[PDB]
């Protein structure tokens, strides 16, 4: 318990903003939609299947 | 290069433990007697297994 004061880890969300979409990030709208549009479309479906 | 944290541990422990034993006993005994008013017979008979 000491070395969890002088040494926590990540352990859980702040469950109202736990994480950002990493196309929000994005230069440009077309490549953030083009990212968002696979995501939904494609990588999403097939993680969520693995 | 990115470190991150991860300061981890976990244990498991199994352990079975058995006995058996099985126990057998017999005996056995036989006598007779056999008379004759000038003969007189005896046998006996003994046994055991373990």
């Amino acid at each position: 318990v000491d070395s969890v004061s002088a040494s926590p880890d990540f352990v859980d969300f702040v469950p109202t903003i736990p994480m950002q979409e990493i196309w929000t990030l994005c230069s440009s709208e077309a490549q953030a939609e083009a990212m968002r549009k696979h995501y939904d479309d494609v990588w999403a479906p097939a993680q969520s299947e693995k | 290069v990115d470190v991150q944290q991860n300061d981890s541990a976990t244990y498991t422990n199994v352990s079975g433990n058995t006995i058996s034993e099985y126990q057998r006993s017999l005996a056995t005994s036989v006598a007779i007697e056999g008379r004759y008013n000038f003969f007189s017979g005896s046998l006996s008979t003994d046994f055991d297994s373990n």
